[PDB]
Formats: structure tokens, sequence, C-alpha cells
């Protein structure tokens, strides 16, 4: 089946540049055009850029034209988005999506979407997550002291799925974020890519 | 009063051409400027082209060369030829007539504009 | 006969104040009338006229009614304000004419060069010149019942700086505008006669109603102001002729602020 | 047989053997109308090499050259003893008696246009540059404006053709004309074309493929250039032709004619876009430069340190004193450098 | 750059109840060459990418349940679900792909159910947290259907398996 995986997202300061990449597998990437679309709570889905099959025509949004540049390497089936003069408004989750062939005759819009990569534009410095275990039946783990949003937690390395609750992070008074992962049983691992941390909570 | 009736708007494929027209019925002073502005949903109205009675023409830096403005010297009918239309060109195109009848001021006549849409679909 | 003159002066002052207030309200209330840069001068004129109807006309009216000048130690500042307002109004008319000329001759360059900053700088220069030509000579006793006439040198200098140079500028401006209008109208007429005056008549009628009125209002006052110092004429005729210069302040907005836009504003406001 | 408009009848029909200038054969080879005949060394050795180079296309021989032909100024000794050497001197001599050639075909008038430096499909680095069309340069502009001025000054008719020019020259009416070797059999003296603004006239050399006069012909040829063998020629000439029809007859100005020519040259532009650009150029010649720039632009578009913790409860990894103190602070806040507990 | 609007911002309906949502376009998106309308609907679940449900506003995509039905024309379109399933708890986005691509605001759909009482738990601060100086207790309320139950709170998104929220509060 079609597979699209994005990468390159992380922490960047205002004004710097970032090169997001996307790998495609399972289809003739050379034949299909690509779209970069960003989503954020304050603006929702918003088409960012589009590149054609042969890179002949390239389209950009009304607010991103000139600052962002889309490109593609077909000999290796890869898509690239260079973002320059990044601003606070550019923080969002970016997804790549293929364009079905000849939509004017078949009408199939962008069908397959990737996993998406988060990009945060802020001057705040990166910080590693601090875990605190809370035992009681149910046990929890409170993760704090982390500014970047891209954090995840998994209990027993994904041994069980039912009975887990990961509360969304909220803006702490100190400008950082904090979340809580609680499991109701009848030792978790936290990963933070912006800081490259993988910590076992217990 | 001066009535501006526009026509020629419609749906066109990217890269195509379209000839919009606007006829002005009414007494207009010899010194007058006929122009075309464009307004997009959410954005502001910006100038596209303009032409003075003397024959001088003016275009924006973003549409210079792609769009051409002309006028019938005998009928005051203004034509706008658009070529190599791009998706971002979809907007309501308003014809504006600035009349300098009163030398101490100027009166603006509008024609409610006409919709123009550029498609980005692919075929074959 | 004095009661009739007093009533006429009061009616003129009230009409001037009402016109200025209506213009200022129509300007500051709506936003479509303030978008144009040229309007920044129109109000700048109205404001000036307002001062004439406040700090110039009422004092002289009450003085003529009383027959003398009761406001002791006040004639100097009064003459200062009078000269300031007169010079400001004349230079506002001049800059308005220059702006209309620049817009009619080269509208493409006008829309890009005549920014609000330029209009503000011009209004500044105008008011600063009016203040410098008015207060600096009066406070320093350079102009030397308050019936004393101005000195020859100062009278000539002020008349030249305030009236004659703006007069020549407006003359050349309106002449070039009329020539451009004639050229275009005659091109249209030639095209018509080749395919198969009233426009030039209207243009000339408007230019007359403007320039001839401004002249009949202000010119004789300055002619007398230049003649009397070198003298011959009674003060009654001088006052009768200078009252026209102040009535011009009220007549101005009737011509410069009475177009379709101002008409619609006054209709939708009241 | 020799049907009229043979160059225009051959494509729609495709005769067994066709004799015509090589500039057309190229186009015939683009669609596959001419058969790839295998030549032999015996025929190549007996013929000149420059003719083979001219008829060469894509490294393969199409047909066998026949003869080389170039335009020359044919003047009658009975009218003038010496022929003019400069074009600027032609308008004078004329008004002293009262030049006339084919104004319909663009091949006879192209030398005048290219005299001042007009060129098309510049041959650089051993190859033709299709995108580089310099028919709107100052040289072609000067040539075409001089041509239209001579036409307006009552020197050459706007409807004359080869037949009328020949009938007038044979009858002794015209003083001189511009004709090639094909006119010698029917018809004096022949010389090189006059110079224009100091530069020599650059006429095209027509090599057909399946003495003082020859000297003048070879001089005119070497002073010129051989026609390109690219398929686009069939269009180029047509465009030029239109310009002439739009320039000699006085239907439009020189700038408009050159703009129409440039637009017609571009093959990638569709019919709708072509008509749109034509209309935009008609109603507004002031911005013709930007229109041509945008057309050329669109032409190329449609072209086919690290920390490791091993505590009893908190274990893992995360990311030199400046970094060591930061790592220590991080470890304290949580409760290759490795730390154990 | 055509703009789309979705009147229903956030609404909640019971399981199996027929729900409908409207969409308003600023101009017609009808294509003359094929006479088809170029509008589509995407479904984005919490923590997942959008999924194409209906395209052309009349044709349903492969693998999509039949309960989803798209109708309308011109500038007014409608998406109806005859029997909303608990797994259908996601965000619905309108998309136009005739002119430059643009997306709407989105319609948040929630599933109503019976009032389930919350399971309450309390966790004092551990020694590791008190070492740094933090002594904030953690209160947790699981399976609370009503969303409303120096302190900060955090609520989980409505799960697609039980439709009950969960709240956490810290000092
Ligand atoms: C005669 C005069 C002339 C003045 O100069 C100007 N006045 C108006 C406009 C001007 O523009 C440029 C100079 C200038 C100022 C004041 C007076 C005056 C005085 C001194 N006393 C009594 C009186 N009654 C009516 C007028 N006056």
């Amino acid at each position: 089946d079609v597979q699209l995986v994005e990468s390159g997202g992380g922490l960047v300061q205002p004004g710097k540049s970032l090169r997001l990449s996307c790998a495609a597998s399972g289809f003739t990437f050379s034949n299909f055009g690509m779209h970069w679309v960003r989503q954020a709570p304050e603006m929702g889905l918003e088409w960012v850029a589009y590149i054609s099959s042969g890179s002949t025509t390239k389209y950009y949004g009304d607010t991103v034209k000139g600052r962002f540049t889309i490109s593609r390497d077909n000999p290796k089936n890869t898509l690239y988005l260079q973002m320059n003069s990044l601003r606070s408004e550019d923080t969002a989750m970016y997804y790549c999506a293929r364009r079905p062939l000849y939509d004017g005759d078949y009408g199939y819009p962008m069908d397959y979407w990737g996993q998406g990569t988060s990009v945060t534009v802020s001057s705040a410095s990166t910080k590693g997550p601090s875990v605190f275990p809370l035992a009681p039946a149910a046990l929890g783990c409170l993760v704090k002291d982390y500014f970047p949003e891209p954090v995840t937690v998994s209990w027993n390395s994904g041994a069980l799925t039912s009975g887990v609750h990961t509360f969304p992070a909220v803006l702490q008074s100190s400008g950082l974020y904090s979340l809580s992962s609680v499991v109701t049983v009848p030792i978790c691992n936290v990963n933070h890519k912006p800081s490259n941390t993988k910590v076992d909570k217990k | 009063q001066v009535q501006l009736q526009e026509s020629g708007g419609g749906l066109v494929q990217a890269g195509g051409s379209l000839r919009l027209s606007c006829a002005a019925s009414g007494s207009i002073f010899a010194l007058n400027i006929m122009g075309w502005y464009r307004q997009a949903p959410g954005k502001q109205r910006e100038l596209v082209a303009a032409i003075h009675s003397g024959g001088t023409t003016n275009y924006a830096n973003s549409v210079k060369g792609r769009f051409t403005i002309s006028r019938d010297n005998a009928a005051n009918t203004v034509y706008l030829q658009m070529n190599s239309l791009k998706p971002e060109d979809t907007a309501v195109y308003y014809c504006n007539v600035k009349d300098f009848g009163a030398i101490v001021a100027d009166r603006d006549y509008w024609g409610q504009g006409t919709q123009v849409t550029v498609s980005s679909l692919e075929h074959h | 006969v004095r009661i009739l003159t007093a009533c006429f002066l009061s009616l003129l002052i009230l009409s001037t104040l009402l016109g200025n207030t209506l213009v200022c309200a129509a300007v500051i209330r709506f936003r479509h009338l303030r978008s144009k840069v040229t309007n920044f001068f129109v109000i700048s004129l109205a404001v000036s006229d307002l001062l004439v109807a406040v700090l110039v006309m009422p004092w002289k009216a009450v003085a003529e009614i009383a027959g003398f000048w009761p406001f002791g130690s006040f004639c100097n500042i009064w003459v200062a304000f009078d000269i300031m307002c007169s010079t400001a109004s004349i230079w506002n008319l001049c800059v308005i004419s220059v702006d209309r000329y620049w817009a009619i001759s080269s509208p493409f360059r006008y829309e890009r060069k005549m920014t609000p900053k330029a209009a503000f700088i011009l209004i500044s220069v105008a008011w600063t010149l009016s203040v410098l030509i008015s207060f600096i000579p009066v406070q320093l006793s350079w102009h030397k019942n308050c019936d004393s006439s101005l000195s020859r040198t100062y009278a000539i200098s002020s008349s030249v700086i305030s009236f004659y140079i703006p007069v020549a500028i407006m003359i050349v401006t309106y002449t070039r505008i009329y020539r451009i209008a004639q050229k275009q109208i005659r091109r249209i007429a030639a095209l018509e006669r080749a395919a198969v005056f009233k426009r030039e008549t209207k243009v000339l009628k408007t230019l007359s109603v403007i320039m001839g009125v401004f002249v009949c209002c202000w010119l004789p006052f300055f002619i007398l102001n230049c003649i009397l110092p070198f003298c011959c004429i009674d003060s009654n005729t001088f006052d009768v002729f200078v009252w026209f210069g102040w009535a011009n302040s009220a007549l101005n907005p009737i011509i410069y602020a009475f177009n379709a836009d101002f008409r619609k504003a006054f209709s939708t406001l009241l | 047989e020799h049907p009229d408009k043979l160059e225009e009848k051959f494509p729609q029909v495709a005769p067994d053997i066709i004799f015509w200038a090589h500039d057309r054969f190229g186009g015939y080879a683009q669609s596959g109308l001419l058969a790839e005949i295998t030549p032999d060394k015996a025929f190549q050795d007996k013929l000149y090499p420059f003719t083979w180079d001219a008829v060469r296309y894509n490294g393969k021989l199409i047909a066998y050259p026949i003869a080389v032909e170039a335009l020359s100024l044919i003047y009658n000794k009975d009218l003038l003893p010496n022929p003019p050497k400069t074009w600027e001197e032609i308008p004078a001599l004329d008004k002293e008696l009262k030049l006339m050639f084919n104004l319909q075909e663009p091949y006879f008038t192209w030398p005048l246009i290219a005299a001042d430096g007009g060129y098309a499909f510049k041959y650089e680095n051993g190859k033709y540059d299709i995108k580089d069309v310099g028919v709107d340069n100052a040289g072609a502009k000067a040539g075409l404006t001089f041509l239209v001025d001579l036409i307006k000054n009552k020197h050459m008719n706007a409807d004359t053709d080869y037949s009328i020019a020949e009938a007038a020259f044979n009858k002794g009416e015209t003083a001189m004309t511009i004709n090639g070797p094909w006119a010698w059999s029917n018809i004096y003296g022949v010389t090189v074309l006059p110079t224009f603004k100091g530069q020599p006239s650059k006429p095209f050399v027509g090599v057909l493929s399946a003495d003082p006069r020859i000297a003048a012909t070879m001089e005119n040829a070497q002073k010129g250039e051989i026609m390109p063998n690219i398929p686009q020629m069939s269009a180029f000439w047509y465009a030029v032709r239109t310009a002439v029809i739009n320039a000699a007859s006085g239907r439009q100005t020189v700038d408009q004619a050159l703009a129409f020519a440039q637009i017609l040259i571009m093959p990638n532009l569709t019919e709708e876009q072509r008509n749109g650009f034509i209309q935009s150029l008609k109603d507004d010649p002031s911005v013709s430069k930007e229109i041509l720039a945008e057309a050329k632009k669109l032409n190329e578009h449609q072209a086919p340190y690290k920390l490791v913790i091993n505590g009893k409860t908190l274990k893992g990894e995360t990311t030199a004193e400046t970094a060591e103190k930061a790592f220590k602070q991080y470890a304290n806040d949580n409760g290759t450098f490795t730390v154990t507990e | 750059n055509i703009m789309l609007t979705q009147s229903p911002s956030s609404l909640a309906v019971s399981a199996g109840e027929r729900v409908t949502m409207s969409c308003k376009s600023t101009q017609s998106i009808l294509y003359n060459s094929n006479q088809k309308t170029y509008l589509a609907w995407y479904q984005q679940k919490p923590g997942q990418s959008p999924k194409l449900l209906i395209y052309w506003a009349s044709t349903r995509a492969s693998g999509v349940p039949d309960r989803f039905t798209g109708s309308g024309s011109g500038t007014d379109f409608t998406l109806t679900i005859n029997s909303v399933q608990p797994e259908d708890l996601a965000v619905y986005y309108c998309h136009q792909y005739l002119s430059a691509w643009t997306f709407g605001g989105g319609t948040k759909l929630e599933i109503k159910r019976t009032v389930a009482a919350p399971s309450v738990f309390i966790f004092p601060p551990s020694d590791e947290q008190l070492k740094s100086g933090t002594a904030s207790v953690v209160c947790l309320l699981n399976n609370f259907y009503p969303r409303e139950a120096n302190s900060q709170e955090s609520v989980t998104e409505q799960d697609s398996k039980d439709s009950t929220y969960s709240l956490s509060s810290t000092l």
C-alpha cells in the first residue's frame, strides 16, 4: 500500500530556515504530484504548497509564496520543502499528500496522507522532560519541564492498549508544558525527539 | 448617472486567455481614468491596470506584461486582455471610472465587478 | 443702518461657522472621505476658515458695532491671528490647486508620490509660513481705536508672500489644466466629426467662478493695503472691501467642498 | 511537373523526387516524409563538402545537393554605368531617373533586414539556439523601417511580385533589381548587394537538393549565411512573410510587425494563447516588450555531548564543563558522559 | 483562493441519530468541461491524518461506510450521517480542488451517552518531585461523561470506544 513518511521537523528560532523531507513508497512517485499542507489549532488545515510530477509547475499559498520552496528528487522518490524566514505563525503540523493522476477527468483529490511532522517556531531553548511516577488499581507518570510539544509516552513499550489515558499537554505558568499518562492495571518509556531523550519512568 | 456594465467573466483553465469588457453609459468628462482592480475573498482590493484618456497606461508590478488594458476612444468602453492566467488570479474584477469633472475633486464610478476563476485541474 | 449691518455680519459669521462645522463633521465622521490624500488639504482649509469665523470676524464685527476698539492690549494678537489665517487659507488654496494639477497632468505618478506624508508636510510648511509671516513681525514691532496702518515695507512683503505668489501659481496651474482639457476635448471632437463647444464652456465657467471670485474677493484688499501706506481712501471703504476677503473663507467650501462626495455626506448625515 | 506553392502542397500530399531549397527538407524529415536514401562515396567525392555540410541534418545525409544559389543585384548597363554600393544612396539615384524586387516573398527582402545585423536562430557553439530569436534587435528594426520608408517614398510598389518585377526589368523600366541565378536564363551586369549603415548585406544561401556572374553569386553567398535546416524554418519564414505583408502594405507599424513575427515563431504557444497575445499587442504597443518577455517565459513552460543515566528508577539517555553543568542540573531536576546511582 | 465556511462549529448528537452539516462556498465551483462539482470531505480523527470520505460531493470513496451521504450544489453543500457510530467521532473538513486548494474551519462532532459517574483518584507528590521543590498533588477523574467536573486542569479527547472523558488537575 501507499506509504508517506515525513521528517525534519523540530525546534527552530524565528528567522532561521528548515528543510522538511518526505519519503514515499509503494507507488511510482515520479508520476504523482505532491502537496505540503499545514495544520494548527489557530488556523486548521491550510494548503501550503504543491509540486507537479515533472516539477514543471509549482504553486504556493498566498501567505507563504516566496518564503517556502518545494522540490522533489524522483530518482530516489523524495520530496523536500525548504522554509526560510520562519515566523511564529509557521508553527504547525505539516503533512505530505499525493495527488491522483488527472483529477480533471477522474476527480479524485488528495487521498493518501502521511504521518505529519510538527514544527515549532519560538526563541525558547529546548529542555529535556522530567518524569515523576505516582503509584496508588492505577498508576500514573507526570512528565514536566519540557517546552517542545512533540513528546510521547508508552506503557510497557506498547504491551497493552486498553486502560491508558494520556492527558493533553497544557501551557504551564512557567512557559513550559506538562502531561500525565495513567494506566489502570487490573514502568513507561517517554520519548522526546526535539531533545532526543528516551527515558524509562520506572 | 454613469452606469458601468461588465461582461466576459467566467471559468478558464490555467494558462488560458480571457477578454473582459466594461461599457460606461453616461456623460463622462474628457479627463477621466478607466481602470481595473481585483478583490479576493479575505484579501484587500488592489490595482490591476489603469488607462488615462490621453492614452497612457499603467500596470501593477505583479501583472505587468500578462495583462493589457485598452479603451475605445469613441465609446469609452474599456477592455482588459488577460493571458497566462494563474490560480491566484481568481477574484472579483471591478471596473473603476475616476472622473475629474470638478477640477477640485474626482468622482468614482463602479460596476459591481465580475467574478473570474482560474482552474488548476489536469487532464490526459 | 447700523443694526442692518450688524445683522448681516452676524448672519455671515453664523453661516461660516455652520459650513465649517458641517465640513469638519463630514470629514472626521466617515472614512471614505478621508481615504483621499487631497482631502487632507480641504479640511486644512476649513479649519483655517473656522478660525477666521472665530478669532477674526467676531472681534472686528463687535468693534465696528461699538465704533471703537474696547479690547485694550489685544489689537496686536488680533492682527497676528488675522494675518496667520489669511496666509494659511491662501496657501491652502494654492497647494490644493497644485495637487489637482499634479493629479490631472500625471495621475500615475501622483498616486505613487502624493502620499499622506507629503500632504502633511505641505500643510505644515503652509501653517509654519503663515505663523512666521504673521507673529514674528508683529511681536518684534516690525509692522509699525486701533486704526494705525501697516508700514510700507512690511505691507508690501506680506502682500507678496501671502497673495501675489499664490495668485500666479494658481493662474499657471488653472491655465495648464484648461489647456489639457481643451486638447483632450478637441481630440474627442475631431474623432467624433471624423466618425460621423459645450464641454470647454463648462470648464471655463468653473475656472471663472473659482478664480474671478477669489480675485474679486482678495485682490482689491491687497491693492489698497499696498497703496494706502505710500499715500487717499477712507477706512470705511477699506473695511467694506476687506469683509469680502473674510466672506471668501465661507465661499471657499461652497466650491471646494460641495462636490458629489460632500453632497452625499451632507445628505446622509443630516 | 512544377505545381504552384510546391513547398505548401508537398506536406499535405506526402512526388517521387522533389527539388527545392534544403531549408524545407528539414521539416519533411521531422514527420518522416523523405526517404533515408543510402549515399555512396563515389557521389560524395565528386561533389563539394560545404554542400553536404549545408544539407546535413542530425548527422545524416537526406538528399544530394544540386546547385548553390544566392541573390545578387542585377543592373542594366544602359541605365546606370556603376551600381550603387550603399542602400542609403538608392533613394537618391531613383529620384534622379523618375530598385524594384519581389516584396511578397520574404526571401528577397530578408537581406535588407539582416544587413544591419538581423539574425534568427543564432548558430553558437556549433548548434542553433531556437530560444534565441533576435528578429526584434536594432538591426532588423532599422532594416524594416528603412524598407517601409522606401515603400512610402514612392520607390517600390506594395503589390508587386516576382512576375511584375521581371516584366518591368525585361522591358527596361526598372533600373536594377535583386535576383538570383534562376533569373539569368530569362534575362547587363550583376554585382553584390549594397551595404546598409556600413555593414554588408547578409542574404540567405539556398542550396538545392533532390565567370563574373558566378563570382558575384559566390561573393554574395560567402558574405551571407546558409539557411538553417531545422523544422521551425517552415514557420519562421511564414511569420516573416506576415510581417512583410503587415509592413509593406502599411497595415501596422514596425514594432507591431516584429511582435507578430516573434509570436508566430513560438510553436509551443497554443492557438488561443497566440490570439490572446496578438490582441494584447494590437491594442497596446507600449508594453510590447513585456508582452514578448511573458510569451517567451511561457514558451519554456509548455515545452515538451550526551548524557546517560542508569539510576534505580530513572534510566535512559538524553541530550566540556558548560555542558557538564547543564547535564548535572538536568539529572538533579529529574531526581559520552554516563552517570550511575 | 476560494473560501469555505462551515456553520456547525461544535455539536453533539446521540449514537445512531441522523445528523447533518452544511457548507457554504463564496462562489460556484462547478467545472464546465465535465459538469461536476469539485468539493470533497475529509475525516481527521484525534491524533491521525485526514481521510478522504466523499469526493465530487456526490461520489463516495472506496471503503467508506454508506451512512455518509453528500448532496447539494452551487454554493450550498450538505453532509449527512444517518446512523452516527461511536467510531465516527472525528473532525470533518470541507475541501475544494477546482481553483487553488483551501480548507474550511472544520466541524467537531461529539457522541452523547448516558451520564457515567467519575472514578476519582488522588496522588500526592512523590519524593523525586518534592526534591526539586514541587509539592503539587494530582487529582484524576476517569470515565466522566460531562466535560465539566495556581491549579491547572487537562481533559482528554472523547475516546471512540467509550465516549467518556477523563480529567486531571494539578496544583
Ligand atoms: C489693514 C490690515 C492689514 C493686515 O494685513 C493683512 N490682513 C489680512 C490679510 C493679509 O495677508 C497678508 C497681509 C494681510 C492686517 C490687519 C489690518 C488691520 C489693522 C492693522 N487695523 C485695523 C483693521 N481693520 C481691518 C483690518 N485691519
